[PDB]
Order: C-alpha cells, then structure tokens, then sequence
RNA sequence: AUCGAAUCGCCACCUACAAGACUGGAGCUUGCUCCCUCGAAGGCGCCAAGUAUAUUCAUGAUCACAAGACA
RNA sequence: GUGAGAUUGUGAAGGGAUCUCGCAGGUAUCGUGAGGGAAGUAUGGGGUAGUACGAGAGGAACUCCCAUGCCGUGCCUCUAGUUUCUGGGGUUUGUCGAACGGCAAGUGCCCCGAAGCCAUCGCACGGUGGUUCUCGGCUGAACGCCUCUAAGCCAGAAGCCAAUCCCAAGACCAGAUGCCCAC
RNA sequence: CGACGUCGCUUUUUGAUCCUUCGAUGUCGGCUCUUCCUAACCUAGCGCCGCAGAAGACGCUAAGGGUUGGAUUGUUCACCCACUGACAGGGAACGUGAGCUGGGUUUAGACCGUCGUGAGACAGGUUGGUUUUACCCUACUUAGCUGGAAAUUGCGAGAAAAAGAUUAUCCGUAAGCGGACGUGCGAGCGGUGGGUGUACGGUACGCUCACC
RNA sequence: UAAUGAGAUUCCCUCUGUCCCGAGUUACUAUCUAGCGAAACGACAGUCAAGGGAACGGACUUGAAGGGCUAAGCGGGGAA
RNA sequence: UUAGGGAUAUGUGGCGUCAAAACUUAUGGGCUCAUUCUCGAUACGUAAAGGGUGUUGGUGGAUAUCCACCGGCCCCGAAAAUGGAUGACGCUUAAGCCCAAUUAGUGAUUGCCCAUUAUUCCUUUGGUAAGGGCGGAAACAAAGGAGAAAGUGUAGCCCUUCCGAUGUAGAUGUGGCCUGGAGGUUAGGACGAAGCUUAUGGCGUGAGCCUAAGAUGGACCGGCCUCUAGUGCAGAUCUUGGUUGGCGUAGCAAAGAUCUAACGGAGAUAUACUCAACAUGCAACGUUGGAUACUGGAGCGGGGAAGGAUUUCGUGCCAACGGCACUCGU
RNA sequence: UCGAACCACCUAGUAGCUGGUUCACAUCGAAGUUUCCCUCAGGAUAGCUGGUGCUAGUAGAAGUAUUGUGCGGUAAAGCAA
RNA sequence: GUUUGAAAAGCACUUUGGAAAGAGAGUGAAAUAGAACCUGAAGUCGUGACAAAGACAAUGGAAGUACCUCCAUUUCAACGGCCAGAACCAGCCCUACUGCAUUAUCCUGUCGGGGGUCAAAAUCCGGCGGGCAAGAAGUGCAAGAAGGGUCUUGGU
C-alpha cells in the first residue's frame, strides 16, 4: 500500500512532519507459540499496534516429528466439494502465527478484524524493522521459564520447512547477513559508548556535591 | 453402496481449470535450475508453429527391433526469426517471493518493440520511449543505468533479458500482427558478473535460434492449446456416450453426484471451454535447425538424398505459406495451430536417458505436396511426369509470336 | 484546499548477539575460597542550556478536549 | 479554498443563504507467486542363466537395455473416417421444343473428392528432491555386564511434503516499466 | 492352527422397536459417474515360517494407483468359460428414476393349479400393461464487467525501504577516496537535422530544442 | 394337429453404430437481434463441516469460507 | 423459579485467548510424555478381557543385589466409509490429573467473575389487606399556591404502612378500549364536517385517545349517560376485486420460399455547426409487372348437405381485434 | 360424466374426524387419572380448577415431629429349624 | 351507482403531429372537477433529492453515538423549568482500629542413653528442677459508638 496522490499530495499542502504510530515490536525469538499468541491477541484487542518478528524462531512444546504430524493432520482438512472454498493452509511462520492468533480473536466481527490488521508478523527483522527501536519480549512466554528444559521442544521454522514453506534457505542468508552487519556496527560506537561512560563519571566531581550525595541517596551515583 | 465395477476417472484433474489462457504466448512458467559452472547462455526462444511434414532417418538403438532401419518420423516445422534484446531485469530473493530490482534498456528500441504498447498505432502519437530515450543519455541518466546496473550486481540472483521477435524480418502474411512479442528469457550460468556481461554485451543485438540450442537435442514447447468453444462431456472430459434409448440425451453425464455430499463437486466432469490452454510439453527432440533461405537454397537436402529442395511443400504450408527464415525441427507435435507464437525452452528434466542422448541424421525430409496428396517431392519432378501442357504450349505460342 | 478534528516519549548512547544445568574473571578443596568493573538500572526527558538573590505570566476570574501540540 | 449542481407541493423576473461531491489519476506492457489444484501407473521380453540353491526333480533375483497394457496431455505429416467445396464427373424420372445451359425429386442416386474436424483406427510427449512409517541397525545407559532407546544417531515405503505441471494479488504486489496528466 | 470357556469390535444382514414422515421424501436391480473407508486381492518396502530353491502360509507400515471380457438369470447373490500382475470387501437416503432404463415388484384384462357354495383368494406360476415439470435459489462447469487495506467512510499516518532522519550533490567502501558547467552571452553530457562507406535488408554507430 | 397370428419363447443364416468406441456432416432449435409475450411456482430466504435436536439444518452451538453484479449451461441439494 | 427498574452480595459454573474474572495468582504438594481421527481435560453423557524391563508409590519375603504381590498416571489391546473437532486456538516450569490454599510458617475473618435468586432502595399493580384524616382551627383583596368527594371500581377522596406479582387449556373481573343504530343531554361545521395522509408530536402499562400540518377534501358530525346488535381479523388448500416477483423470461421451430423494380402511403432519402457520400431514420405495409417456386386433379381446384346466418359485394376506414406485421381483413 | 348418467330439489344431509374462530389489561389456574359405556380418536362420572358465597376470625387445623399404644413379613438372615 | 359541475359554461382559437394526442390559451369557485370525470386508500411502480452500505438473507431487542428534524416543551439577565462542579445535612451501603478465654503431645534447665562426626552440636528417648514460646498462636468467641461510597436515595 503505497500512498496515493490525495494522500501525498495532502501532505504537502499541510506539511505532515514523518509520523510513525506507536507500534511494538515483539522479538519472537525462543517464545512458546500458544502462549505468546494469546498475550498478543489480549494486546491487540485493546488497541495496541504490534509488528511481530521472528516468527521463524518460536516454540512449540514437543518431538519435531509430533508437532510435524499435528500440521500434515491439519493439512488433511479440506473442503471436498470444491477446494479453492476450502481451509487454507499457510505454511509460512510468519502465517502460522497470524493464524494462532486470529483464532484467539473474535475473528466474525468488526473489532476482531480491527485488531488482526493491527499484526504485521514478519519473519527474520526486516530492514524497516531493525533501526526502529530496541525490541521487547515476553518474559512470561519465553521457553526457559515455560518449558521443562529436559523436555524437548520444535523450532517453527523448521517444521514449517517440511511442510512447505519454500523460503527457510532465504530467510536464513537474510538474518546471517544481518548480524554481521549488526555486529560490525556494535564494534563501531563502542569508542562512542565508552566515550559517554567516561564522561558520565567524569560529570561527577565536575558537578556540585550537594547534588551527588542526593544521587548517591538515591543510588544513581 | 459401491460403484459396481471399477474404470479409472476420466481427465487429469491437475490441468484444472480448463478455462481459457491468460494470453496467447507460451511463457515459461519456470526456467531450468541454474548451474553456476556452465557458462552463461540464454534459456528460450519464441518460434511460430509452420505446419508440420515427415521425415526419414535410421536409428542407432541396439538391442532394439528397428536397430540401423530407417523409421519415419512426423516432425513440426517452427519457424525462427531472430529476437533483439531490448532490456535486462534482474530479481531478488525476498521471503515473499522474487522482486524485481529494475530494467535497464537498450538506448535505441524498435518500431514494432514500442508498437506492443499501443492499442492503435497509426492513429497516435507514438512517443512511447521518447523521454527515456533522451534521459538515458543525460548526465544524470547515465548515472542511473549505471546506478541499476550496480544493483543487481548486488542484490540480484536471476538476471534476465527481454527480447522481442522481430516480426519485420517474418515476412509472413497471414501471421496478421504487426506489433512484437515480448518476453524475458532467464540467463542461466557463472555468478551474477557473469550473466551481466553476457546481459549487456548482447543488448540491442540479435539472438538467433542456433545460438541457443543445438542440432539433435531436446526442449520444452511451452505453448498453448488449439481452441474449440463450449464442448460438452464426451469431447471434452472423454467420458462414455450412454445408450440409444436415453430419453432428453446421450452426450451427457447420468449421475453428477450422490445425494451426500449434497453438491456438485470439482471432479464431476461438466461442459465448459474446451481447447486454448497453456501447455509445457518436455521432451520434445530437436532434429535440424534450419537456416534461412537467403543463406540456404537447399535446405532439405540431406547428404543420403541430394535433390535440391527447400523446407517449404509444393503449395506451401497450408495456411500460413513459406518459410522465409531460420528454423527449428521437432519430432512429433507442438500444442496449438499454425501461426501461433511458441516458446522452445530448455528441458528441465534430466537428459540422460539413452533416447534422448542419441544424435540424429536424416535420409529424406518430405517437401511433397499436403493439399491433396503429395505426390512430387520437386516441381521439377511434376515437369517430368506431365509434359508440356496446353498452357504451355499456348505460353509458348506467345513467346515465339512476341 | 476543503480540514475543525480522536492520538500526547524523545534519541546517529536503546535500536548487535547468544545463554538460563548460566552469562565478570580466575583458583582447586568442585563447593568453597579469591580478584574489580561487586555481577538487580540503555540513556535522556518532566519549565534558567542548569542548581545560582533571574526578568514576563493575572481579567482565560473555581472542573470542563491541553484554549497548547516542531520535544 | 476552488469548479459543478440542487433547494422540484400555490403566478413572475431578481439574488441571498444552505446542502450534495468534483478537486488525481488514467492507460499500456513485463513479471511475482501466497494459496488452491495436482499423475502417471503397471507389465512382458532380452541376459543374469539353466547360474545361485538342490541328492535329483526342479529352479530364482538386482544393475542394464528393448518393448507394451491402462491412463493423461496434445496433434493432423501419414493412414483411416466424415463432404452442403452439392468440387469434377456418371446415371434415372419429370420438365424448359431439341442440342447448350440447366432445373425439380426438403442434398434424386452412384464413384472419386480438397480443406477443415477427427480415431488407441494414426502420431508425439509424460521429469526431480526431501521428510519418516514399518523395519534393520550404531553408539549407549538405566541394571558394575547386556540391550536399536531411555538421551542421541544411521539407513529408509508405490505413503506424506515440496520441485516440475495447471489456475493464480479478495494474497488487495511501495514488483519493475512505457507515455500523458496532477503535484 | 486351536476345542472347552471368555472379553469384545462391526452396522454391507436380519430380527426387535415405533422416534420422524400418510394435505406423498417416487419402494428393485442394471447402466452411468465421482468420491470416501480399510478389515490389503495386485503393485512399493518389510519382518517371520514345520522358508534349500521355486511356489506359498502368517504378519507389519501403507488406500497412492489398479481391480476386466463373457454364457444363463429381471436379479443382489450364485455358477461355470477365459484373460490377468490381480480380477479385494464395503460406504455415500440398501449413493445415483425432473439422469436413463422399465426386466422385476406394484392396479384395471386374461389363463392355469390349489382353495371357496359363491362374489372371489393366493409372501403360487403365466402373459399384456401412460415413467410428467427447471426459465427460480444454491452447488458445480465455463464465460464477461467492476469497485475496494477503517475491506466503500477518518483527514485512523505501520514499505520484507533508503539512511542526514536534525541541514541535504553523486560514485564506490568502515578509517579512507573518485568529480561536480562557469556566469542575457558561453560551454558540456544530449534528443532531431546534411552529404561519401561499417557491424549481425533498415535501425544503429563517424565527422533546431530541452537540461546541468 | 396342417393352414392362419401386430400372440408368448428359443436357436441359426444374412445383416448391421446395439456394442467395442466413438467421429463427422445436414435441416430445425437452442443461442443473438426486431416485434410480441405468458405460466408453474413463490412464508421469509438461500455457502459449508461437525455437534445437538422431532433421533438427515438455509437459520441454533463451535469452527471454515464469502467483494459486488452478470451470460450460457447443468441436473447434487432445496427430504423441488 | 419469573411486576418495571437501580445498587450491593451470591448460587450453579468458572478465572490463557475467544470471554467478564488468578494483567498465565501463591512466597502449595505430588504425578504425567502420548509419532497420521493426532495424550489428557466440565458430572448426567453413549470400550472390555488381557499385556508392558515406561515411570512413580506400597506390601510381604529373603542374601547393596534379587523374589512374589498390589496401587496411580502413561502406553498396547483400539479397524470404516464428505474435511473435523476436550466448543475453537492451543497447552507439556500445563492452560492436563489427584489434593490443597487465598495473597502465605506474618501475626487469624470475606482472592474475584457472572443471574429474571437474595438483601435493600424507588415506581406500578392487586389484596381475606391493615391504620389515620374528612363538624373547612384561626387568619389571609388586587396592583406563599391549590386540593380535601363518608368513598367497590375514575385523571383512583387524601395520606401512611405491609405482603403478593410469570403461566398453556380454562374461569372471572374491568367509572377497560373500539364499531353501526336508538333514547336523552351537551356542543361543533363553508373562517372547511365525514374521509384520507404522516420523520405531527402529546399520554395511556395496553386496547386506544387527542392535537397539529395537508400546497387534501367539499357537508355533515363530536363528547358523556343509557339502550341495542349483522359490533374488532393475520392465517379457514378462506370468499370477491386488484396487484406483484418469476420476466422483457419460456417461447411465437409441422404444412419447403421467397427475390426484384416502379407506384401507393404519414410510415423518409428525417443530421446543431466548419460534413461529399458509408461510418447518425432502422424496420415494416399494399398493388401491378417481372423472376423463382409450390399445390399436383384422393388439389391451399369448382359446386352441395348438416352447421353457420350477412361472413357476400362496393366504398370509406385502422381505436380495439387478425398471439409478428399491416396501408390489408371473414 | 358410468362398478349406476345429467339437471333441479329434499339440502345449510350428517360428521365422536380435519381446518378455522376478530380487542387490551388484571386477578386466579389445571389434566392426561378413577368408575361405567358395541367403550379404546368419544362421552357420562369422581378428582384437580374458577366463580359465587355462606358461617360465631384460630373453632372440628396439619403431606412434620415427640411420648404412649397397635399393625406388618419386604431387605437381610437361615437351610446346622 | 352514470355521483363532472350550481349551470355544459363539455376547452373556441393558435401551432407541432397522418392521427391519437402534445404545448398554449379559454370556461368555471375548483380542470390535481376534462366526460363511468365527487372522495381517490392500501399494495405496487416511476422520478427528483438524499442517507448510506462489503460479503453475517432480512426483520428484531437492548444501550449508546453520528447526522438530520414544516415536531413538542422550556428559557433568555441583577433571571431559567438547561448543563456541570464543589460544599453540607440525613439515610443506607463499604472498609480501617480488638478484646475475652485457651495452651502442656508444649517451653526451658541440666544428668543420663543414643546418634553421627575430623573431633560434636543436632535429630531421638528418659529422670525431676522450673515455667508466660506471650503482632506469641493462622485456636474458640468477638459487642472495638470512624476514613470512603451515594450519576448506590432524599434534602438545602
Ligand atoms: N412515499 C412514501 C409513501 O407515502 C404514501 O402516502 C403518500 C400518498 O398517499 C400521499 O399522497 C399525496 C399527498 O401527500 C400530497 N400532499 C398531495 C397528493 N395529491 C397526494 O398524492 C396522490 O395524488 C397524486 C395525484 O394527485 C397521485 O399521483 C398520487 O399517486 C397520490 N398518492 O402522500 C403520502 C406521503 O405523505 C403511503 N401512505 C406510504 O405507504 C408511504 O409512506
Ligand atoms: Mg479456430
Ligand atoms: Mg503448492
Ligand atoms: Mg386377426
Ligand atoms: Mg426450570
Ligand atoms: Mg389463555
Ligand atoms: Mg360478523
Ligand atoms: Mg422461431
Ligand atoms: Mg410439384
Ligand atoms: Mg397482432
């Protein structure tokens, strides 16, 4: 969806500054697929806009093999009269997770599709992604505190690779591309992330000390 | 209760749904997978189906019933004027699919290239590639080629090139379409530095056919279907025509269904469109690529059989004429009718087999007549069963009278 | 240019990455001892460009969408 | 704000206010491919071999070639079928006076007949990867040895899923592009 | 393999019932066509044998694919002839009558046997015996037109995107590094203009108008 | 029991599209237009899977679909 | 267990999302791993015998190891016909099973979520209803106000109090509503009655009543008390009239067939510009000539009966009829 | 129009069977059981129900207990009675 | 029902059309009384203006809102019968602040007999000496005459 002439043109008749919603941005990395579904699909419901990545990342409870065979059992459901009306059957963990979460969403109703366009749910962190601010997590979905670490447990994107979901290999080069380029950054501004702490110890002493011993009170010292 | 006896069903459901083609072109719907040790070399062609005649040719086949005899063999003649590169677009892997980065073009395009943007040609204005024509050689624009160029240097993995057939060199009357086909032909081999320079250095130059394939291969005719309006069950699904005394009709299907599920389904075979569909049709053999008349007076003319005789019948091709050009010779039949655009690809399945690894020599390709029944090979073979005539003899009448 | 609107946290310090049977570093008695960076803060922002006798503010009258809104 | 209309229930020319939406797109081409469909399946011969095995009687199999049945998608060069090209001719009865040219008999009938359509009645084509079931295993404890299983691995069915193949953005494609307009 | 026992699955049989339909759900079998199921006949892998080989018994994973031509009979069934790799068993209102057929059941005619005093009777035999309607809604098959991401509206701003996101030329990589028309007159990259030959016919390449 | 029978049955010969196994042509329709112009039918309406229910749902429960509007068909449903 | 509404609190059942509540509570304990109808999971409510060296507890024997038994969860036993169901997603440091708590060895109560229930507060309505007031206390002009009826039932005589309230078939009550006419009374109407119309509000729990506006109507009629009856419609395969979707749809397909020019006729040769004509007046009618056919003498030939009774003939004429057409016509 | 024609009438034949039965609110509110019936799709009968009341408003009250005093032969027990 | 109207005064005339008719004029109080002509319903349909609106067939209930309204009613000045805010009464509903009893199978003290450990503290059992484990116990009963509600009632 790109913007049209009467929505670019309205822009520049009224000088519209670069705005961007307020929009979360949940790193799916190492979340149970059921429990982290249904903290979004409470969010969205009360209004909050939530892009979505790493889908190829999230894990369900489980043998690979077991959750492989729950997804080729729902694979075996179709409209027999005529398919093209039938359950459609998304492979993607982007599109897997889209659905988990429209089916805990009044999802027959205006509200509950007002709040299943409000999720985006890429997979890997695409480039308008990345520099948008620090992601956040779900610390009451997050495989080490949910699962029994003995136990094991099935990556999404890789049950999804075998059931379909032709683009496991680009998906992979695309995010191995990408913490290198993280990386090489990280080592830059690290004489820029040290050049602020040594000056934040240096503000001290260099401020009055009647404003030190109250931030010493409060243990921002 | 169950069906009393068992037949197997009638028609392939995977070629559902048999309605009519998007457009008229075969188009490659998937090139071959790309081996980055070859060396770069374009993929397809689009040749124009030109009637089709029989051959003569022995076999190389041991242990077979017909080892070193001669067969006959119906083959297909296509015909194959060179295509012109106009551009190179080049596509990147995105986990939604394959996104095209961008076209660079050719600086100089053709009448009948820009005539394909135009509903009416004559009666306009034809300025179609009038201002990329003076941006691209700009300053700034030649920037911009450059700055496309660079771009699939880095993000794309499938260079392609569009070409077009150009239809001026088909000197052919009744094909009636005077703007040209176009379509992208995928370079396959070496990385993508590679496939640019081939991308580039044949860019607004001619491709001909014989550069893209070779004499006794194998190919792929992505093409589509001779057309046939509504056909009812019996033409069009194959189904059993039922018995005499069947009250309001015999061409007809008895039971559409049970009464559960209590639908009609996608597999109970109905009425509808039958004919002008896309088809693929791998293993098609190639047998000669033929070369043009202005090169060759003699192109039927095989070492074991040396009357002097071109590809063309005695009558020419019905319907559609002479071949003026270069062409390709396939064994057997192509999907569609004379004059249609075809589109030889390069086969994707594996060419190992013993039958297609074999190389083809000719005895006799039939240049006979096929209004009627050919009976001449040459015109100078009917000059000598029929004498001079009466028309001849009266034409010189008139020579010798002056 | 209709258009008045609902929204009310900014950052070229977060916006890199794994790990939880560990993830500051080492010792060897392997569960204790020892080292400083002490292992429980991403920075800012919240009315003097910065903690110091500096200078507007009404009458918009006692709540009302904040009558403001480029941080 | 600027253009365009309307205020139609009781006569007429005027001109006030108010309401409705128009104020940016159109056209053309090349592609993406989610999702849905989905297909090829069997057989005999050759040799291997009168070998393995067996007292003898008897009697295999894989690689590898060669064909074929059923199915599928096409095709019309050949062969066959079809003729209202009533095409050329032949033939009967009536009829334009006779020959000529024909005509009538819902296309009189007979023979040959292009083109087109069409037949397993002709012809051509029908391909890849993985996952893991049964199972046989490998390391390996529980259980100081043993063990395919408990962790972990290997190999792997005509199944299953993709590739190829067919439809394809209501899958709403800031995919790419040609030319005009509008900002 | 398995008596005597025993525990059960199955709803392709039949009985039992009487819930629904008697201001009507067309009551058999063929024919046609599609799909489903597995309790697997053939085909793909197998384990195991009182498995030497050859044929084969039993079992496992598997329903992807295949599962015929006939004589008699109205037949489902049965029974033989023959081919085959094999001729597995079933479901879908005992699938399928505005799909057909009408052989058979299932009227009025008539004949026979047994019964009845008779009119007549007969899950007894025989013969002859109207098969009606789609142009509606959906489904399915193809064939057109056409809006819409607040799925018609809000002006309700999210790019599988660039990296000043704070000012602003590009190229190529981060440290580096290439050049960028100068001031109405000029120049430069260029779209179209005139005359004597080159590359695979006519398009390109040699030597007046826009923009920087 | 000869002759006779729009009577019922069986085999054989000839014969053939009854069939294998279908194809192709014709006239008239359908189809498109001009003129003309009905009826049957009609609670309301009309996408499905399962569940339950008067124990075979278009409406109820939970899921799965569904942008709007059309032309020609067609006989699975509407226990038409 | 049910008058019309609020507030609080519950019950049955719940607290991961759908979906209100543990923004997935505890600072509680154990048990469980299940690989193609996919472990399990809200009673009624619709798989067994048998087996397991899966795991977790018990019991009784024996020399750190064996032996016999018994229990919990899990697996095997466990095979059907549209794709399919703990309700869906899912859940496995449960969101499963069995116990247990209530903010946690902290110091004592009731974690919170949902009713036509409960408590309580209003309003209505009816009682086997229960009480009070009704001899106008005094006083009061305009430029503190009105009511007060000895009462079944009202716009209830006025207040206060208490309890009940759903319901088929059915009964009953109603100073309960509505329609035609009659006896009385009291009034409307040409300055507009009845009738009709409604984004015309008002008020009655309701049947209904009343006002307003008609750019509607054009002469009759309201209210109250009694009397009377052919007195109230949504359905009877209801009666009669009209209309409508289907629908410009199915169709108007036997009996071979028409073509041409000139006349006739309103039925044409029908055009806002800057246009030569085609591309902007089409189709269809009669008559005579000509061409082409047909019937084919058991005739779409020429006369009669029965039946019809002016259809015969000329002239005008085209509204309706001749299922298309008409300038023709029975 | 025929296994008893057609017309008018008797005749609006008769139906324990099917269908229909026109306003509102309020106060109360059931039965599918008994007995008899050529009765078993119907009735009459008692019951449940409404209306009217009457009679001296706690009386001759009770789908309940307690205490006293009677009745019983089902569950269990037994087969050694 | 012929009931057009009081009376035919039943539309002269003009110009479009072959005509049916149409556009004007005219009569009349009225022609939206124009000839089976008073009133002119419902159903159904056209048209102008608007309101919108995905596919949940529609209708329906509740509760708000957005826009509209030839509707009603009230209010306009040292005033309101409109909208808000706080205050304070009363009533009622919430939640803070706790006392009386009870401990003993218990608390503490040392000598044993038992344990384990490098040695010994503890768990454990037993003598008689003391006892109050003292917001000490999650054990019995609780009567402690408020800070917050009341768009959960009425009032000034
Ligand atoms: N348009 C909505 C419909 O109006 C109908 O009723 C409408 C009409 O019956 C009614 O009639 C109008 C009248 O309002 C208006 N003030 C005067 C006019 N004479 C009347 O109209 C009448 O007369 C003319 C010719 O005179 C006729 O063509 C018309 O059919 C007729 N209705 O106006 C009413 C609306 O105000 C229906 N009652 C109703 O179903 C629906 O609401
Ligand atoms: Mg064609
Ligand atoms: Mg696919
Ligand atoms: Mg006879
Ligand atoms: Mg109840
Ligand atoms: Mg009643
Ligand atoms: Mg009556
Ligand atoms: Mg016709
Ligand atoms: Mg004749
Ligand atoms: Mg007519």
């Amino acid at each position: 969806a790109f913007p049209s002439r009467k929505d670019a043109s309205r822009a520049q008749r009224k000088s519209a500054k670069k705005h961007r919603p307020e929009i979360i941005v949940i790193d799916l990395k190492d979340h149970v697929l059921g429990r982290a579904a249904a903290v979004v699909a409470k969010q969205l419901l009360l209004g909050k806009k939530i892009t979505v990545v790493r889908c190829e990342q999230l894990n369900i409870a489980g043998t690979e093999i077991r959750n492989k065979i729950k997804y080729l059992q729902y694979l075996r459901k179709r409209k027999l009269t005529n398919p093209t009306k039938g359950p459609f059957h998304h492979r993607a963990p982007s599109d897997v997770f889209v659905r988990t979460v429209r089916s805990m969403l009044p999802r027959y109703t205006k509200r509950g599709m007002k709040a299943l366009n409000s999720l985006v749910a890429y997979e890997g962190i695409p480039p308008n992604v990345v520099r948008t601010g620090g992601r956040v997590v779900i610390p009451r979905a997050q495989r080490h505190v949910c699962y029994r670490s003995e136990r094991p447990y099935t990556v999404l994107g890789n049950m999804c690779k075998h059931v379909g979901w032709k683009y496991s290999d680009v998906v992979a080069n695309l995010e191995k591309a990408r913490v290198e380029k993280a990386s090489r950054h990280h080592e830059k501004q690290a004489k820029l992330r040290e050049a602020w702490k040594a000056a934040r110890k240096e503000a001290l002493a260099k401020m009055p000390k009647h404003n030190v011993e109250v931030l010493k009170k409060f243990g921002y010292a | 209760s169950h069906c009393k006896f068992e037949h197997p069903r009638h028609g392939h459901l995977g070629f559902l749904p048999r309605k009519r083609s998007r457009q008229i072109r075969g188009r490659a719907r998937a090139f071959p997978k790309d081996d980055a040790t070859q060396k770069p070399h374009l993929t397809s062609f689009m040749v124009f189906k030109a009637g089709m005649t029989h051959i003569v040719r022995d076999v190389d086949r041991p242990g077979s019933k017909v080892n070193k005899k001669e067969v006959v063999e119906p083959v297909t003649i296509l015909e194959a004027p060179p295509m012109v590169i106009v551009g190179i677009v080049g596509y990147r892997q995105t986990p939604v699919g394959l996104k095209t980065i961008g076209t660079v073009w050719a600086h100089h395009t053709s009448v009948e290239f820009r005539r394909r943007y135009y509903k009416n040609w004559k009666q306009s204005a034809q300025l179609a590639f009038s201002r990329q024509k003076q941006f691209a050689n700009t300053k700034e624009g030649k920037v911009a080629e450059a700055r496309t160029l660079n771009a699939f240097a880095k993000k794309a993995s499938v260079i392609r090139v569009i070409a077009h057939t150009q239809l001026r060199k088909l000197r052919n009357h009744r094909v009636g379409v005077k703007k040209a086909h176009v379509q992208e032909i995928q370079i396959n081999g070496g990385n993508v530095a590679a496939k640019i320079a081939l991308a580039k250095s044949l860019l607004e130059k001619e491709v001909r056919v014989d550069s893209v394939f070779q004499q006794s291969e194998a190919c792929d005719v992505c093409s589509v279907t001779k057309g046939h309006g509504t056909e009812g069950v019996v033409k069009r699904w194959g189904v059993a025509c039922l018995p005499r005394k069947t009250h309001r009709g015999l061409r007809k299907v008895a039971c559409i269904g049970a009464w559960h599920p209590a639908r009609v389904m996608y597999t109970v075979a109905r009425a509808g469109q039958h004919g002008y569909h896309h088809r693929t049709q791998l293993n098609k053999k190639i047998y000669q690529i033929g070369r043009s008349v202005a090169v060759e007076p003699n192109q039927a003319t095989t070492t074991y059989d040396l009357t002097a005789k071109t590809i063309t019948p005695m009558g020419g091709f019905v319907g559609y004429g002479t071949v003026r050009n270069d062409y390709v010779m396939l064994k057997g039949s192509v999907s569609g009718p004379r004059r249609r655009v075809m589109t030889l690809r390069r086969p994707m399945a594996p060419q190992t087999s013993r039958h297609l690894k074999e190389k083809i020599v000719l005895k006799f390709i039939d240049t006979s007549s096929k209004i009627g029944h050919g009976r001449f090979q040459t015109k100078k073979e009917k000059n000598q069963w029929f004498g001079p005539l009466k028309k001849d003899r009266i034409r010189r009448e008139e020579r010798l009278r002056k």
